């Protein structure tokens, strides 16, 4: 009965901002580390930004540092991705993915995010983010 | 593990944390330890799986360390084969043939790929054990007292000594409930020992100067109890069984 669902996709002018949200139903998302991944039309899936279950550790791809901001609310069962100063290069399908991090590892969520999301337990169906002058 | 120290990366890189899955999006529950004997194979105790012997109930994690960054692509494994010894029995106090093999693979179908934090552990030569009184090291996430219900947060290791069967089969020890397919090991001061939650974890003794999976945590009356050593599956007497399930 586990469900992940992204929302917030749309068409935005270059330099504009956009906020995505990942909502969970069927389970408590707060136990899980969450990664936002994206697939561009030509490339393969890459980690954009990740956050640990408590929200204490985050990781960002170099492409988006200082532009994107991941956050979460474990009372509302959500994880948000704030996207500012959007560039055409950001155009992609954005997926939310959840993974339970077992105890006994480092506090970082760096490796969770640098590895194209292979092995992440749960996935949403994704939402479209398009950055173009056509907006 | 009772007494001893908390471990780090590269200290038991053959160590496997075995979890049982909960229904729904509930996180799994820690169930037992294990040892990576082949890139695709983990050895652990059968008593850990006897209630739910279907492989779908478990997930294995490797490379645990406080300096290891969790990567689910390389450190999480589904169990594609769960094999319990066909003559596993539960006796009054002892377990017989308490051994199990788990064939593991990542989400992309790979086996374990070696690193500073993931290594295989060598099996002993057939019927060969370190001498009694040798220092072996044990490892796990099991209780740190018998009377505790809490499992520790981080990996612990300790050093116990091999105890001879003659000494172990003394009546004020275990008497006739110890056979030669078992290995006893204890702290001479009875302060350190493995405990509930360490089963399937390794007993590592040095065979001719080489670290060796000599035992698999199986049972014991209490934890770190006087005259009551931890009992272990004697791996040297199961080599044929093991290698019959792999090849
Ligand atoms: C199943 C496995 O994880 C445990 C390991 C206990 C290690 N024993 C010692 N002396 N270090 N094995 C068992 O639970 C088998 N049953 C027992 O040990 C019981 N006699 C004690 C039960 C308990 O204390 O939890």
């Amino acid at each position: 009965q586990v469900q992940l669902q992204e929302s917030g996709g749309g068409l935005v002018q270059p330099g504009g901002s956009l906020r995505l949200s990942c909502a969970a139903s069927g389970f408590t998302l707060g136990y899980y580390a969450i990664g936002w991944f994206r697939r561009a039309p030509g490339k393969e899936r890459e980690g954009v930004s990740c956050i640990s279950s408590s929200g204490g550790s985050t990781n960002y791809a170099d492409s988006v540092k200082g532009r994107f901001t991941i956050s979460r609310d474990n009372a509302k069962n959500t994880v948000d991705l704030q996207m500012n100063s959007l560039k055409p290069e950001d155009t992609a399908i954005y997926y939310c993915a959840a993974e339970w991090v077992p105890p006994g590892y480092g506090a970082t969520v760096q490796a969770l995010c640098n590895n194209a999301g292979y092995g992440m337990e749960y996935w949403g169906k994704g939402t479209q983010v398009t950055v173009s002058s056509a907006a | 593990i009772v007494g001893g120290e908390f471990t780090e990366v590269e200290n038991q890189p053959w160590f496997a944390a075995i979890y049982q899955k909960n229904k729904g999006g509930s996180p799994p529950s820690f169930k037992c330890g294990g040892s990576l004997i082949s890139p695709c194979w983990v050895a652990s105790a059968a008593h850990c799986f006897i209630q739910l012997p279907k492989k779908e109930n478990y997930v294995v994690y490797l490379g645990q360390s406080k300096e290891s960054s969790y990567n689910p692509g390389e450190m999480k494994f589904e169990v594609e084969q769960l094999i319990l010894h066909e003559y596993y029995r539960e006796d009054s106090l002892a377990y017989h043939n308490d051994i199990a093999l788990l064939k593991i693979r990542t989400s992309t179908g790979q086996c374990a790929q070696p690193s500073r934090s993931i290594q295989t552990i060598a099996l002993p030569p057939r019927f060969t054990d370190a001498p009694f009184g040798s220092d072996c090291e044990i490892t796990g996430f099991g209780k740190e007292s018998e009377s505790d219900y809490l499992y520790p947060k981080n990996l612990k290791m300790s050093v116990v000594k091999l105890v001879s069967h003659e000494q172990c089969m003394q009546p004020h020890y275990y008497g006739s409930e110890i056979n030669y397919k078992m290995l006893c090991a204890a702290d001479p001061e009875w302060k350190t020992d493995s405990c509930k939650g360490d089963s399937g974890g390794p007993l590592i003794c040095n065979i001719e100067g080489r670290p060796t999976l000599s035992g698999i945590v199986s049972w014991g009356r209490g934890c770190a109890e006087k005259n009551k050593p931890g009992v272990y599956t004697r791996v040297s007497h199961f080599l044929d069984w093991i290698q019959s399930h792999i090849g």
